[PDB]
RNA sequence: UUAAAGGUUUAUACCUUCCCAGGUAACAAACCAACCAAC
């Protein structure tokens, strides 16, 4: 609290009593110079009080502003927060049937129901073309999830059923496209 | 009058070590307001109250849980720990003794009503708390029994409860005893008095019923809470029948609670330098501080860690916002820093560096954000153990 | 917390007293305060008093207590005004920058939009303030719409004809095209719409999009919506290459598009164009030959109206694949037989409040005109492409202003495309109509067109006019001039051809009393645009400003395919008009 | 506090005092003029920490009324809702059922349990699975309490309708189990 | 170095008591708000 009046009036009692004490005037004559200074400092202790209170009022009030704030805010994204961070601990992980699939959800492949563990349960995967079967279909298996799939059933989109062997890379454009891939757990 | 009322069924939203849906009970303003009027000085009394066999209301902080175990080795002739949990404590109360634990509540007022009263407000209590009936899910249902946690009277209701199955297991082990093999006179004369006031006495004996409760306290001393217990018993006593060991307890729980215990819910100790076992999930170390050895509480790490990395709120997943979280989990888990084990200290340690990364961080986000400083001094002390130490010390 | 639309530096104090309320920085927000009567400023809570039962407000009359707000009266001893040292107390306190003038964002703020010096300062200001200024506008349009009252049917008289009680207290507005009202059925406990409905003056006749049987209950009110805050500038920097970047030109081009196929490299050349397409000089055409010009471009054709985009698509179905060509709907009947709400198509066909967040090769916007800054906006923040097509013309009609009273709306000021074509010129210009005769070719050409605009066809000594006031009468909405359509009768006797002709007029009155008297079809120049006609019968109406406005005027004369009869009442376009004048009988 | 009537006391006071200490006459005389500004600023002291503490207490006063008339109202408001409550819900009691079993009663008084029993003119069932739904509800009617009830509705845990013929053995593990069917009393 | 004591008011200085407003520190009590732990 140095840019105050009440300072340099501070400074000049301080400066006529330091003058007093190497002069050694007399005894009253310095007391009028401590009559009229611990006054100086009764109202420059003070006017430097409200206003030291008052700046860490502001600081204790705008903290509690950004926190309302930064609350306020950060539960209005937690649509794409969790998103974002899940798929960053999901590469994090670092697992090889995990990738498989989501490589096969980030381009053709979805399944179309929980995939089953046990070894008797039925799956149905979604091919959107003809490239994603090759590397997925090879004759009568299905390799998704790190795990083999035998192939009884593939049907095209308006649900007319087509064998196994009728597809190819050029009678491949005579089909609907997403087709419908229904396997048993090897 | 008697008035009947609804208790909504609520289903709790906290962490746990296993998959089951704990539920508490939303019980209506009639009765809460009708027995605050009633309970809140019969409890005051008991909760501020020091050295007694309840313990509720005492803090653990400051040489508390030191005291309650001094507490509870007053003069025990050959000492030994015993603790048990009672398998459905809530859920499997038979009524009867509910009953009885708000009747020994309600003998309190000789003074301030008459006898209709009395038995008019036992009448509302049955009414609304043992066998009123709950709404789960949009639809009213009868509560057979039981006990309704989110009464104002619950777990004052459990210490009753288990305190009354204490003692009935006492009695039942001592009576089932030969009496020919007994050795001591004085022991001998006690059980053939206890059998003539039991079934040969149509009124009560002040004088027996007394010299029985200083027997107890003598040589099987109690220290309860809620439905938790731990008691410190003579070796010799139990080993001759005659103050009641796990046997005889868990007979008793068999026939008058229509459960039976486990090995898993009890547990006993031979050693009392190591302190108990559990106690309200609080595991016991016997440490050194101040030239003097103290008990002080520590807690299962696992669930420290588990709270820290899993909160409720979603804002809670953000530790800048609030500091005094990480604050309370470190005094919490201060006193892990004397065990033996080097991983249950690193976890207090893990804490304190994070609560000071969580605070740079603070600092660094609202001085880039808002260019002024506001970090002050008495932050740094939330990184220091001298904070912590003071905590469990015993001047406060 | 957001950025001054002033010094975009970061602050979180937004002023309450503006309708948009936008967020202003410090020294922004005082200057903003102390110079207009908004003293409200929000902040993530608001500035206002604490005080139970205080109503105090004015943030210069607000004190820091606590960790709340309070008036004098109410406030702890302890505090410090939120108002002082030429700056408003907030979040981000040091970063802030400041204006040296806020006459313009003041100006915006409390300006009413009724003026054309509103819009002239909207369309000359900052981009910022552009994007305010557009904001506030539809706002207040919006908040204005709600101001009417509520048309209730009261008797159904027939089919298509009814009749309204209005709300006692509030204005009815106009019955024309440009108000869409939208029905609402009485049920147990809400209300239910029942479509979009417009109407005139019957008695009410009511055009509806959907035929029911209405009855007694049914009411009517113009449907409002949100306006979203708008982010991106109406118009992207712009970026001049020295190769096409992004495109591919097709080898094999028909000599149908031939004449494009240099405008066309130009599109590839420059990040935004912008295209004056006078009538009949096929602007869809340059459209879809931009497409068949490269052929592997992905593109979005979008406008504001569902009337342009369908026919955006019309030409799609004669030149573009139906397999590559897909129309958004939004959950009004319009264009059905590409397929609907597919995105990853090669050619979407979208209107500008439905456009899907996504990017493109090429974004062709038709229709400029229309256009107002916030659809520029939309369109921006929506669509990220590697080149912009803005197609239309400056001197045709604009968006309609509602709430504007005094002065009148220069194209220049119609937006931010049409600004750039009438200051600097447009990028490309179709200089050939082959709709017009040769005489309104002309006529259009020396009037607004700067005698750019040339004839494709020869005159076809058909294009008449006369002058002739006639008698004025006004309705509560509308005017009308029955010696003019007296004059019309006359000329249809005399000549009976002419009754395969189109009447158009200013006026929805003036185009009800010629449907009910002669029997010809009748178009307002506003609905008239984008149509043709062999011959049209035109009658001013009036002398007024509406009526004698030179693009209204330029689009209700190239209408005509063959002939056309002015029967006019100004002098002075009377005159500008090349047509072969006539003696009234 | 500048309206009050000691403010003339100061501006006479000093008004006098700085005119005599510029005329400088002598300490003799300017004695009085010292002690009577001395007495005068604590005239003010009196005077005033007699008022400036008496608007706090007149604030707080403020204050606690008008959240003591706040509540006042609010008690009103749920008194209303309260009873439009109670009688919105009494029209439902179907008067004429319950008025003959009440008449039966010795005293008036009967178990509240069979009201919704014998009353009670809808019926719904949760059922888990369809084994025990063939033991209750099979078929378009079916009888409980004494009472015969006829089916109109069947819905699942997401609360869709759910057609009769659907609830098969085969074709049940397609549908959500906690079953909801609701009945009339059929008369 | 200069009779004594007593006498009055005033001025000065010292000390003491009380009152009064200013500030600092401490203590406690209450209210309010957030958060944690236990059953
Ligand atoms: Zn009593
Ligand atoms: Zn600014
Ligand atoms: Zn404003
Ligand atoms: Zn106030």
């Amino acid at each position: 609290f140095s840019s105050l009046p009440s300072y340099a009036a501070f400074a000049t009692a301080q400066e006529a009593y330091e003058q007093a004490v190497a002069n050694g005037d007399s005894e009253v004559v310095l007391k009028k110079l401590k009559k009229s200074l611990n006054v100086a400092k009764s109202e420059f202790d003070r006017d430097a009080a409200m206003q030291r209170k008052l700046e860490k009022m502001a600081d204790q009030a705008m903290t509690q502003m950004y926190k309302q704030a930064r609350s306020e805010d950060k539960r209005a994204k937690v649509t794409s927060a969790m998103q974002t961070m899940l798929f960053t601990m999901l590469r994090k992980l670092d697992n090889d049937a995990l990738n498989n699939i989501i490589n096969n959800a980030r381009d053709g492949c979805v399944p179309l129901n929980i995939i089953p563990l046990t070894t008797a349960a039925k799956l149905m995967v979604v091919i959107p073309d003809y490239n994603t079967y090759k590397n997925t279909c090879d004759g009568t298996t299905f390799t998704y999830a790190s795990a083999l799939w035998e192939i009884q059933q593939v049907v095209d989109a308006d649900s007319k059923i087509v064998q196994l062997s009728e597809i190819s890379m050029d009678n491949s454009p005579n089909l609907a496209w997403p087709l419908i891939v229904t396997a048993l757990r090897a | 009058n008697v008035i009947p009322t609804i208790t909504q069924m609520n289903l709790k939203y906290a962490i746990s070590a296993k998959n089951r849906a704990r539920t508490v009970a939303g019980v209506s303003i009639c009765s809460t307001m009708t027995n605050r009027q009633f309970h809140q000085k019969l409890l005051k009394s008991i909760a501020a109250t020091r050295g007694a066999t309840v313990v509720i209301g005492t803090s653990k902080f400051y040489g508390g849980w030191h005291n309650m175990l001094k507490t509870v080795y007053s003069d025990v002739e050959n000492p030994h720990l015993m603790g048990w949990d009672y398998p459905k404590c809530d859920r499997a109360m038979p009524n009867m003794l509910r009953i009885m634990a708000s009747l020994v509540l309600a003998r309190k007022h000789t003074t301030c009503c008459s006898l209709s009263h009395r038995f008019y407000r036992l009448a509302n209590e049955c009414a609304q708390v043992l066998s009123e009936m709950v709404m789960c899910g949009g639809s009213l249902y009868v509560k057979p029994g039981g006990t309704s946690s989110g009464d104002a009277t619950t777990a004052y209701a459990n210490s009753v409860f288990n305190i009354c199955q204490a003692v009935t297991a006492n009695v039942n082990a001592l009576l089932s005893t030969d009496g020919n093999k007994i050795a001591d006179k004085y022991v001998r004369n006690l059980q053939h008095r206890l059998y003539e006031c039991l079934y040969r006495n149509r009124d009560v004996d002040t004088d027996f019923v007394n010299e029985f409760y200083a027997y107890l306290r003598k040589h099987f001393s109690m220290m309860i809470l809620s439905d938790d217990a731990v008691v410190c018993f003579n070796s010799t006593y139990a080993s001759q029948g005659l103050v009641a060991s796990i046997k005889n307890f868990k007979s008793v729980l068999y026939y008058q609670n229509n459960v039976f215990m486990s090995e898993a819910k009890c547990w006993t100790e031979t050693d009392l330098t190591k302190g108990p076992h559990e106690f309200c999930s609080q595991h016991t170390m016997l440490v050194k501080q101040g030239d003097d050895y103290v008990y002080l509480p520590y807690p299962d790490p696992s669930r420290i860690l588990g709270a820290g990395c899993f909160v409720d709120d979603i804002v809670k997943t953000d530790g800048t916002l609030m500091i005094e979280r990480f604050v309370s989990l470190a005094i919490d888990a201060y006193p892990l820093t004397k065990h033996p084990n080097q991983e249950y200290a690193d976890v207090f340690h893990l804490y304190l560096q994070y609560i000071r990364k969580l605070h740079d961080e603070l600092t660094g986000h609202m001085l880039d954000m808002y260019s002024v400083m506001l970090t002050n001094d008495n932050t740094s002390r939330y990184w220091e153990p001298e904070f912590y130490e003071a905590m469990y010390t015993p001047h406060t | 917390v957001g950025a001054c639309v002033l010094c975009n530096s970061q602050t979180s104090l937004r002023c309450g007293a503006c309708i948009r309320r936008p967020f202003l920085c410090c020294k922004c927000c005082y200057d903003h305060v102390i110079s207009t009567s908004h003293k409200l400023v929000l902040s993530v809570n608001p500035y206002v008093c604490n005080a139970p039962g205080c109503d105090v407000t004015d943030v210069t009359q607000l004190y820091l207590g606590g960790m709340s707000y309070y008036c004098k009266s109410h406030k702890p001893p302890i505090s410090f005004p939120l108002c002082a040292n030429g700056q408003v107390f907030g979040l981000y306190k040091n970063t802030c920058v400041g204006s040296d003038n806020v006459t313009d964002f003041n100006a915006i703020a409390t300006c009413d939009w009724t003026n054309a010096g509103d819009y002239i300062l909207a369309n000359t200001c900052t981009e910022r303030l552009k994007l305010f200024a557009a904001e506030t506008l539809k706002a207040t349009e919006e908040t204005f719409k709600l101001s009417y009252g509520i048309a209730t049917v009261r008797e159904v008289l027939s089919d298509r004809e009814l009749h309204l009680s209005w709300e006692v207290g509030k204005p009815r507005p106009p019955l024309n095209r440009n108000y869409v009202f939208t029905g609402y059925r009485v049920t147990k406990n809400s209300k239910v719409q029942i479509g979009e409905y417009t109407f005139e003056k019957g008695a009410v006749v009511y055009r509806g999009t959907t035929t029911y049987k209405l009855n007694v209950g049914d009411y009517f009110v113009l449907t409002s919506h949100t306006v979203m805050p708008l982010s991106a500038p109406t118009l992207v920097p712009q970026e001049h290459y020295v190769r096409i970047t992004g495109l591919y030109p097709t080898l094999n081009i028909s000599d149908e598009f031939s004449s494009n196929v240099a405008n066309y490299q130009k599109v590839g050349m420059q990040k935004y164009s912008t295209l004056q397409g006078p009538p009949g000089t096929g602007k869809s055409h340059f459209a879809i030959g931009l497409a068949l010009y490269y052929p592997s471009a992905r593109i979005v054709y979008t406008a504001c109206s569902h009337a342009a985009v369908d026919a955006l698509c019309e030409k799609a179905l004669k030149y573009l694949p139906i397999d590559k060509c897909s129309r958004i709907i939004p959950a009004v009947e319009c264009f059905d037989k590409f397929k609907v709400n597919s995105t990853l198509e090669q050619y979407v066909f979208c209107t500008v409040n439905a456009l899907p967040e996504t990017t493109a090769d090429i974004v062709v916007f038709d229709e400029i005109s229309m256009a107002t800054n916030y659809d520029l906006s939309v369109v921006n923040a929506r669509l990220r492409a590697k080149h912009y097509v803005y197609i239309g013309d400056p001197a045709q009609l604009p968006a309609p202003r509602t709430l504007l009273t005094k002065g009148t709306l220069e194209p220049e000021y119609f937006n931010s495309v049409c600004r750039l074509m009438k200051t600097i010129g447009p990028d490309m210009f179709l200089g050939t109509c082959r709709r017009c005769p040769a005489e309104i070719v002309d006529t259009v050409s020396a009037l607004v067109y700067d005698n750019k605009l040339k004839a494709h066809k020869d005159k076809s000594a058909q294009c008449f006019k006369m002058f002739y006031k006639g008698v004025i009468t006004h309705d509560v909405s509308s005017a009308i001039n029955r010696p003019q359509i007296g004059v019309v009768r006359e000329f249809l006797t005399r000549n009976p051809a002419w009754r395969k002709a189109v009447f158009i007029s200013p006026y929805n009155s003036q185009n009800a009393v010629a449907s009910k008297i002669l029997g010809l079809p009748t178009q307002t120049v506003d609905s008239s645009q984008g149509s043709e006609y062999d011959y049209v019968i035109f009658t001013q109406t009036t002398e007024t400003a509406h009526s004698c406005n030179v693009n209204r005027f330029n689009v209700a004369i190239t209408r005509a395919k063959v002939g056309i009869l002015c029967i006019m009442s100004d002098r002075d376009l009377y005159d500008k008009l090349q047509f072969t004048s006539l003696e009234i009988p």
